[PDB]
């Protein structure tokens, strides 16, 4: 794919984005948890603005007929739209769900 | 028969001239200098927002799938 | 039932007329003769009507 | 742009009451408005006719109770726009003068003697600046509609098939608007416009006793009164939204 | 510093932003006893 | 013959005229793209295409007239 | 020393100067007036050196210094994105707020300079103390300045003006002190990166709650509490007015990014409701009041609460668009609210001695300049596109109508409300009929330090309406920290 | 407190002092000033409040009726609804979309 | 009143009344339904 | 071309508004007319451009406001819909503003009303041309303002002063 | 402080600015004072306080599609 | 007629050199 | 008649009748600036437009001789055979 920027290894998250398992009194490891979910949350609404791009681009190729020539583009803008907002890491951090 | 164009900028009457009060020097060699100084500098700012970082990895999932084509 | 004044609307409504005397009539007289008489207000309410339709004839006259 | 020029003419008046003659005074001006109220009615041929006669036979066109109700509502709306348009043109060219000699004193009868190099002012044509548009204006009043016609009314027409105008199959009436609609609605709105417009014209320089006869009944000064204060709208605007506001304002700001 | 999530449900509850894992399945079924209506989003793709 | 709702798609025909007649339509809108749409240069494929739209409105009406004393005219709009 | 220390110091370095140059030279006050313009300019051009180097997606505090020696009480100077801008707004407008009142002080010119120079050191450090107390020490040590600036340079009715401001933020910030008590007892600091880690019992929150919104709900201010307001921003010199709207009505928007929405998000969330009902009848009746006030000055303050209202349903929207534009709007009041108090107390209180907006009318006959930015700086408080307000505004409305509909329904009614002041002030003293019959003599018009003062005012506000992107790169990953929620595909990650 | 009267109700060619607003130099103010200048709202005289809302239900009362007997006597609709091939359900959007007429009850 | 807005005048209303008599000529038996567009 | 457009009528306000000094009220109605008139021409060259070939125009040139999901730029697109407005909007513009050099001749201020002029057409192409509402609505909100300074324009008549507040309010 | 231009201050309109001014001070507890304060600052805040509460989190819009529900609860 | 004439500005200039 | 007016105001926009002596050399100026101008907006506008549908090659389009997106198609077009 494209290659990976020099600017993208800086900023590139560590960790896993999760809480479970790191102890807070560590500062450091906890930190960075919180940097690795904004940054998994933010790629999400990046991802939809970009399907976004080339949804208006099929929109202004297929005129008439985009009714029936952009649906993948809607079902992913559509899907990421339910599923990636912003939220924070602080109700994540301040609770555990045990998933069973 | 339009007449002459007229008035006092700055209320300073045709006879005399402006009088520096005193704020001039530092508002504008000062002040406004440290604008322009500041415009200058921020062009070579190295772009640190969350976007220019969460774009260039949203390309790279994308990619992996058909929505986004990739240069390899 | 008559009021003070002697004022009657029915009376009033049928003097809405052009007086035969008029003290002013001759201060009024301008502005219903000359180009104001009732041929020449309407001479030209239709201007270009006299001549298109001699002109549209000729067009109209076409199958000799 | 022809009512601002009949303005400058008369000394900025804007009263209709205090216009009369000024065809001869102003014949460029008088035509083009003449060009301009017979496409505002919708007079058949005229830029006018093709936008607003096709509203009307598509309300019709959609055969429902909402679209029958608005033909009959909009075909009114229409017989008081032709109304109107004849008050426009009779009181401000074709009627008597009802303004001061000013306006109507030439040069060719001589009302003076020491003063005859100025002081006539008698309503003029103004200069280039001024008519150049009117002349334009009045070209596209006339041929626009039907040179044009085909980008917008068509009938399968694909100016707009970039989605900019989306209709959808099911609201589509154009078909029967063309075909369904009897010629009786499609002619009615000329009709109307030609018996309304001699009708008004004989009521304003035939016969001017009757209108002074209803305005001067109890029943027609209300009627009168109430259209001309705008359904009132402005009243209870200002009495019951505006000044309530002002009111709470001071309520707040003192109690 | 960190408490069950059970815990914080009970004092704020689900909603308002908080949609913990599983709230759309229990909205379906909130939604249906109240209001009787089964939940079924369209497609918006014509394929599939 | 009738267009394919493919070649409807493809001569980018409007939604609501993607019917039987649209095969006159596909000519009507080609010479309008060439003739810019002057409403004087086009006569004989706005005519095609306006008699056939008025066979099938004629269809459409006469369904109707079984459809009306079906139910004894009653309302039906 | 770090450079968040430099910022401090500068300002306290200009007081020695002025009180030490008499005894070098009987020294002129025009020499008294430089070294204070001077000394914050300097400043600026710190606070645009930190900005420039400052890390626009760090979750980490910058410029920090290593203290590595414990006392019960320290100083700790950080920056993040959270308060970068609010640093920057407060370093553009000390500069502007000691020219705009450069002619007017003429009485105790040194005393005037020290409590400015000292005020801003105070302002600036409230938003760079990393704890919750000094937060408090700061956000309060600002009173007894302002109580000698209102009455030493103040107007007729100052002595009571004083003592409202004084009285009401003494009052209101001690609720605020007994709530932070209670926190540093329970977890033992109040330094941010401690206390943002520990998570509170929901009836400790709903009683920091309380406490901390009634300290807030005093210095936003809130409608039945904005008396000290309406007399302090009125009878205040021109410059202690610029202060007190653009930088300290901002200390209580900034301080719940601190205290509220990341130390007690439960009890932020239950209690919306009482705070958008407060903050919607704040933007009814403030609008209503401010259309019927006869004191220009007194117009110019009541407008700015109806604005504060708008910004504190944005901090409680628990959005990341209302958030951003909470802060967008307080930038914005900042410059916008400056302009019209120039106008009103600097322009007009200068050639009448009046501020009744009885005795103005068609004042743009004769002072066309001034109309012409008195235009511009009244469709702004309108929220006029192409303007930084109406950003915010928008932003702001946006994530209060996605929190609670319907008080963003009535919230949004300041689109029409705004508006309504805002023209029927500037018909009424710009336009609304030839120059007043009141004036005996003609009033020249703005002077190249009026014209200046509000050309650079403007430029602000209208620059940053077309690309709030200067400021909007800064806050989107600070801001994303102070949500509170779950998505129900996204959290919890394996 | 002088009598609250809107000062376009005074005469526009006495002496005023200040001819625009209608005042005069001395003359007591009522304490609603802002409220009652020239550049205030305006006050329409030409009927009384409850004259109007009689008028305006006379006008209601006539359109509602001319509403009332169109739809007593109004036409059926004279062609039937035109069918599409599919009901061009691709077309318009597909499956979760809502499409044209296709061989339906009427 | 000067000879250019009178040719004017009548030049733009000879316009029209030949234009309308032009397109009734043509177009009026199609509109009043004698004929139909084919 | 198309962003040509837009700015040609923005550049004859500033200069008859901001710079009426220097042109006087000539150079103010002719700077201010053959801006316009230019403007009029390259319109209706668009309109066989976009409209009777069927190629929309998009441009974008930087964003205006930037959030999560929220992305709105100063870009503007140009299809049959926009083309079609522009023409009334730019003709008759142009006209009006040949039409006031003589109306408005005898009044005091004409580089400020041939300003107010140039910024109405300027803010209506703003309106028809934008990509997204917001855009649009800045020309919805600067017709709005420019109608305030026209309707105004004579600032001494108490009666011009309660119409602009209804025209703006309202 | 600066010296002013001269202005023609009308009595009148002092004496109505200084009327405003000190005008608390004669505020009085009335039936009417009483029943316009308790409708402003109780029945309003309370009602608008009381529908916000009743309609917290009843709606949502985002990425809603037909066959789903705008309410929430 | 007059011959007052009117310079361009230093108003004409900071906005020419700034763009 | 024109009105009495002061002549110590200063209006950026001239005031009540203020035509320069020097208004035509301004005028030249201000319209050289405003082509120079013009012509940057133009330059941005021939690089950054864009299509999705190309014109024909008889068919009238005079976008075709500045726009690169068309020029860069054209050029690659007039390559065959
Ligand atoms: C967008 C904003 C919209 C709202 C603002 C509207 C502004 C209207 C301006 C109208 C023109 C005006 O007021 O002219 C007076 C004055 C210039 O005087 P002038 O009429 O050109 O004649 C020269 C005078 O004899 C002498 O004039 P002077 O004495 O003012 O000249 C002093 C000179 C140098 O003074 C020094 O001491 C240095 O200039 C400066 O003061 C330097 C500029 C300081 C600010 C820094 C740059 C900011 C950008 O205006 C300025 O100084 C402003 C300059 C920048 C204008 C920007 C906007 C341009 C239009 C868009
Ligand atoms: C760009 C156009 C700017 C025009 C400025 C005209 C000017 O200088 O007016 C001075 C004029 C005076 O110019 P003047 O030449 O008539 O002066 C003659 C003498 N007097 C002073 C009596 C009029 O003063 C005003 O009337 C100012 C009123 C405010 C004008 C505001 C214009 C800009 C509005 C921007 C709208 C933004 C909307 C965004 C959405
Ligand atoms: C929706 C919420 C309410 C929206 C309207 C709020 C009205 C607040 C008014 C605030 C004061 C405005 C200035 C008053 C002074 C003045 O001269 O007024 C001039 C104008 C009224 O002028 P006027 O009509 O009174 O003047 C008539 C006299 N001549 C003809 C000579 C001009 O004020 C307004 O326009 C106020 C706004 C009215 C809005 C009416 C429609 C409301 C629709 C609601 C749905
Ligand atoms: C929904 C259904 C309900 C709503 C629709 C009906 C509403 C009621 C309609 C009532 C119409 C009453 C018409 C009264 C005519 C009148 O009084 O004068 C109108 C107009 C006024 O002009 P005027 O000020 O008198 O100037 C002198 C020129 N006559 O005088 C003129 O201009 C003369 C031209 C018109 C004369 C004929 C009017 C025919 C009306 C039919
Ligand atoms: C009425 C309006 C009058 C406007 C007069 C001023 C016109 C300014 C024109 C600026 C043109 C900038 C061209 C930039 C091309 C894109 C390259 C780029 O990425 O620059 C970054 C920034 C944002 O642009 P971008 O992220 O690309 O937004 C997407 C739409 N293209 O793009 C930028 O660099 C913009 C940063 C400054 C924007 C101007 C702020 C002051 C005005
Ligand atoms: C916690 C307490 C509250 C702190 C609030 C901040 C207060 C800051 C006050 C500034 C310091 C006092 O300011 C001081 O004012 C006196 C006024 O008598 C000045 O003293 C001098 O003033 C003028 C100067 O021409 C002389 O006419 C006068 O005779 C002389 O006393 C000092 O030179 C100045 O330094
Ligand atoms: C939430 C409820 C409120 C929270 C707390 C707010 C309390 C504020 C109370 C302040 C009361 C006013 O405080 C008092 O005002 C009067 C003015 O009337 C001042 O009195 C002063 O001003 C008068 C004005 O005529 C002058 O004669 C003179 O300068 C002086 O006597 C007192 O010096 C001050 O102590
Ligand atoms: C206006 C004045 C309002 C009253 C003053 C504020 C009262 C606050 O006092 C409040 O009282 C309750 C009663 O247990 C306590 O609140 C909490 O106490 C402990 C936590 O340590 C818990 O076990 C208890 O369940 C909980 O209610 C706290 O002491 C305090 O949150
Ligand atoms: C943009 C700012 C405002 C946005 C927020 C306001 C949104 C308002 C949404 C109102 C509709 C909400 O969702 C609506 O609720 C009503 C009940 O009230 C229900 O309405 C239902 O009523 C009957 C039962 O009486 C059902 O058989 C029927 O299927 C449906 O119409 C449905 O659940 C839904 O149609």
């Amino acid at each position: 794919p494209t290659p990976e920027s020099e600017a993208f290894l800086a900023k590139k998250p560590q960790v896993p984005p999760t809480f479970d398992g790191v102890d807070y009194e560590d500062n450091k490891r906890l930190k960075q948890a919180q940097d690795a979910i904004i940054r998994e949350q933010w790629v999400q609404v990046m991802m939809g603005r970009l399907v976004r791009e080339e949804l208006s681009k099929c929109y202004y190729r297929e005129g008439v007929n985009h009714l029936e020539k952009c649906g993948k583009l809607r079902e992913r803008y559509l899907q990421l739209l339910a599923n990636a907002k912003v939220k924070g890491y602080l109700f994540e951090q301040q609770n555990y769900w045990s998933k069973e | 028969q339009y007449d002459p164009p007229t008035g006092w900028l700055w209320g300073v009457r045709p006879g005399e001239k402006y009088q520096n009060e005193g704020w001039e020097g530092p508002f504008f060699y000062g002040f406004w200098g440290s604008l322009i100084v500041f415009a200058i500098a921020y062009a070579y700012k190295p772009d640190t927002s969350i976007q220019t970082w969460a774009l260039e990895e949203a390309r790279r999932r994308l990619e992996a799938e058909g929505i986004l084509e990739d240069p390899n | 039932k008559p009021n003070i004044t002697g004022f009657d609307m029915r009376e009033f409504l049928r003097h809405t007329k052009t007086p035969t005397y008029d003290p002013w009539e001759r201060h009024e007289a301008w502005r219903y003769t000359g180009r104001f008489s009732r041929f020449n207000r309407f001479k030209g309410a239709l201007p270009g009507f006299g001549i298109a339709t001699v002109a549209f004839t000729a067009y109209c006259v076409f199958e000799h | 742009l022809g009512a601002g020029s009949v303005i400058h003419a008369v000394a900025d008046n804007q009263d209709f009451r205090k216009f009369g003659g000024l065809i001869s005074y102003l014949p460029l001006t008088y035509s083009v408005m003449l060009i301009a109220s017979l496409s505002l009615v919708a007079f058949p041929f005229m830029t006018g006719f093709y936008s607003k006669d096709f509203i009307l036979e598509s309300a019709y066109g959609q055969f429902s109770f909402s679209g029958v109700a608005v033909y009959i509502i909009a075909t009114i709306g229409a017989i008081f726009t032709t109304l109107y348009s004849v008050k426009v043109l009779y009181l401000t060219f074709l009627s008597n003068p009802n303004g001061p000699r000013t306006y109507y004193r030439l040069a060719i009868d001589n009302f003076f003697s020491a003063q005859a190099i100025k002081s006539y002012k008698p309503a003029h044509e103004g200069d280039f600046f001024l008519t150049l548009p009117l002349v334009i204006l009045a070209l596209f009043s006339i041929f626009f509609g039907f040179i044009t016609k085909d980008i917008f009314i068509g009938l399968g027409s694909n100016f707009f098939v970039d989605n900019s105008l989306f209709i959808h199959p099911i609201h589509e009436i154009m078909i029967d608007t063309e075909f369904a609609v009897p010629v009786l609605f499609k002619l009615l709105p000329f009709i109307f416009t030609i018996s309304f417009s001699v009708i008004a014209l004989t009521l304003s320089e035939l016969l001017s006793e009757l209108v002074i006869y209803f305005k001067f009944s109890r029943f027609g000064y209300n009627i009168f009164g109430f259209f001309n204060q705008r359904f009132l709208i402005e009243f209870f605007y200002n009495k019951y939204i505006t000044n309530l506001i002002l009111n709470l304002g001071g309520q707040i700001t003192k109690i | 510093r960190r408490r069950p999530i059970e815990e914080t449900l009970a004092e704020i509850g689900e909603g308002r932003g908080i949609k913990p894992p599983g709230y759309y399945e229990r909205r379906a079924q909130r939604l249906k006893e109240k209001y009787g209506v089964d939940i079924n989003p369209v497609c918006a793709d014509p394929d599939q | 013959r009738r267009a394919t709702r493919e070649e409807m798609r493809d001569a980018k025909v409007p939604l609501a005229y993607r019917d039987s007649c649209a095969h006159l339509l596909i000519p009507l809108n080609r010479c309008r793209y060439e003739t810019y749409y002057l409403p004087w240069k086009c006569e004989d494929e706005r005519h095609s295409y306006e008699k056939c739209q008025y066979l099938e409105f004629k269809k459409r009406v006469q369904k109707m007239e079984e459809l009306r004393e079906a139910k004894g005219g009653a309302r039906s709009n | 020393m770090s450079l968040l220390y430099v910022l401090l110091i500068i300002p306290i370095i200009g007081i020695f100067l002025i009180s030490t140059i008499d005894s070098f030279y009987f020294f002129n006050v025009s020499y008294y007036k430089k070294i204070a313009l001077i000394t914050t300019i300097l400043n600026l051009i710190v606070s645009l050196i930190i900005y420039i180097l400052f890390d626009f997606s760090n979750n980490q505090f910058q410029f920090i210094q290593e203290n590595l020696d414990l006392s019960f009480y320290d100083i700790y100077l950080g920056v993040d994105g959270v308060s970068i801008y609010f640093v920057l707004l407060t370093t553009i407008i000390m500069p502007i707020a000691l020219v705009s009142n450069w002619n007017s002080i003429t009485n105790n010119i040194k005393s005037y300079l020290i409590i400015m120079l000292l005020l801003e050191t105070l302002l600036l450090a409230v938003f760079l103390v990393l704890d919750v107390l000094l937060f408090y020490i700061f956000f309060e040590s600002i009173l007894p300045p302002l109580f000698i600036l209102i009455g030493l340079f103040g107007s007729s009715n100052k002595v009571r003006a004083s003592f409202y401001i004084f009285l009401y933020t003494l009052l209101g910030s001690l609720f605020l002190l007994l709530s932070i008590l209670t926190m540093s007892s329970i977890v033992g600091t109040t330094y941010f990166d401690v206390l943002l880690k520990s998570s509170f019992e929901y009836t400790t929150q709903l009683f920091l709650f309380f406490g901390i919104f009634i300290a807030f709900a005093v210095k936003t201010p809130v409608w039945g509490l904005n008396s000290w307001l309406l007399r302090a921003h009125v009878e205040s010199p021109l410059g202690g007015s610029i202060v007190l709207a653009a930088i300290v009505l901002k200390l209580s928007l900034y301080g719940v990014f601190r205290l509220i929405l990341p130390i007690l998000p439960q009890a932020s969330l239950n209690l919306t409701y009482i705070v958008y009902a407060i903050g919607a009848i704040t933007v009814l009746y403030a609008s209503f009041s401010t259309l019927r006030t006869v004191d220009v000055k007194e117009l110019i303050a009541y407008s700015s609460v109806a604005h504060a209202a708008i910004y504190l349903m944005g901090v409680f929207s628990n959005t990341i668009q209302g958030l951003e534009g909470a802060i967008l709007l307080g930038l914005a009041h900042g410059f916008v609210s400056s302009g019209l108090f120039i106008c009103a107390g600097g322009i007009l209180y200068d050639r009448t001695g009046t501020r009744l907006i009885y005795f103005f009318r068609g004042l743009t006959q004769i002072m066309p300049l001034f109309s012409l930015f008195f235009f511009i700086l009244c469709l702004g408080n309108a929220g006029t596109p192409l303007t930084l307000n109406f950003v915010g505004e928008f932003m702001s409305l946006y994530g209060t109508l996605e929190r609670l509909p319907i008080a963003g329904m009535l919230a949004s009614t300041s689109i029409i409300f705004s508006a309504a002041y805002s023209i029927y002030m500037y018909n009424r003293i710009a336009f609304g009929g030839s120059v007043s019959l009141y004036f005996i003599d003609c009033f020249r018009d703005l002077t190249k330090r009026e014209f200046f003062i509000l050309f650079t005012l403007v430029s602000f506000t209208v620059i940053l309406g077309i690309y709030p992107s200067f400021v909007l790169d800064g806050l989107h990953y600070n801001i994303s920290s102070v949500v509170y929620g779950i998505e129900p595909n996204a959290s919890y990650l394996t | 407190n002088p009598p609250r009267i809107k000062r376009q109700f005074r005469d526009p060619h006495a002496d005023w002092w200040d001819k625009q607003e209608r005042r005069n130099f001395g003359e007591p103010v009522h304490e609603d000033h802002d409220i009652l200048g020239m550049f205030s709202p305006y006050e329409y005289t030409w009927i009384t409040p409850g004259k109007g809302l009689f008028q305006i239900g006379l006008f209601i009362a006539s359109f509602l009726g001319l509403c009332y007997v169109v739809k007593l006597t109004y036409p059926d609709r004279v062609s039937y609804p035109r069918e599409f091939e599919g009901g061009l359900e691709r077309e318009l959007g597909g499956a979760g979309a809502v499409r044209a007429f296709l061989c339906l009850d009427d | 009143v000067s000879r250019v807005h009178r040719f004017l005048a009548t030049g733009l209303g000879a316009s029209m009344w030949f234009w309308i008599f032009y397109r009734a000529k043509k177009d009026g038996p199609v509109l009043l339904g004698w004929k139909h567009p084919w | 071309m198309y962003l040509s457009i837009i700015i040609l009528p923005l550049l004859g306000s500033v200069v008859s508004g901001f710079f009426g000094r220097k042109v006087g009220v000539s150079g103010a109605q002719l700077i201010t007319c053959s801006s316009v008139i230019i403007t009029t021409i390259l319109s209706i060259i668009a309109f066989f451009e976009v409209g009777f070939n069927n190629i929309p125009v998009t441009i974008n040139i930087f964003r205006w406001i930037d959030s999560e999901w929220f992305i709105i730029n100063w870009g503007f697109q140009y299809d049959s819909l926009t083309v079609s407005m522009l023409i009334p909007v730019l003709i008759i513009s142009s006209l009006v503003h040949i039409y006031s050099i003589s109306y408005m001749s005898s009044d005091p201020h004409n580089q400020r009303f041939f300003s107010y002029l140039s910024l109405f057409t300027f803010m209506m192409i703003i309106l028809v041309t934008a990509n997204n509402y917001l855009l649009m609505f800045v020309g919805w909100e600067g017709v709005g303002v420019c109608s305030y300074l026209l309707v105004s324009f004579w600032f001494t008549r108490i009666a011009a002063n309660q119409s602009s507040i209804s025209a703006f309010l309202t | 402080g600066l010296q002013h231009y001269k202005i023609a201050m009308d009595p009148a309109l002092v004496r109505l600015g200084s009327m405003i001014s000190n005008r608390y001070k004669y505020f009085r507890w009335t039936k009417r004072t009483a029943l316009v304060s308790f409708m402003y600052v109780v029945v309003v805040p309370s009602t608008i306080g009381y529908l916000a509460y009743k309609t917290d989190g009843l709606w949502d819009l985002r990425a809603k599609r037909r066959g789903d529900l705008i309410s929430e609860r | 007629g007059h011959n007052v004439e009117e310079p361009l500005g230093a108003a004409f200039y900071i906005a020419v050199g700034g763009i | 008649p024109k009105i009495p007016y002061p002549k110590h105001v200063w209006s950026p926009a001239g005031g009540w009748y203020a035509q320069p002596a020097n208004w035509k050399q301004n005028t030249a100026i201000f319209g050289l600036v405003i082509f120079g101008i013009t012509a940057m907006v133009w330059k941005y506008s021939a690089e950054h437009e864009v299509r999705h549908k190309m014109p024909e090659p008889d068919r009238f389009y005079p976008s075709r001789y500045w726009v690169k997106q068309i020029k860069d198609y054209e050029r690659a077009q007039k390559e065959k055979q």
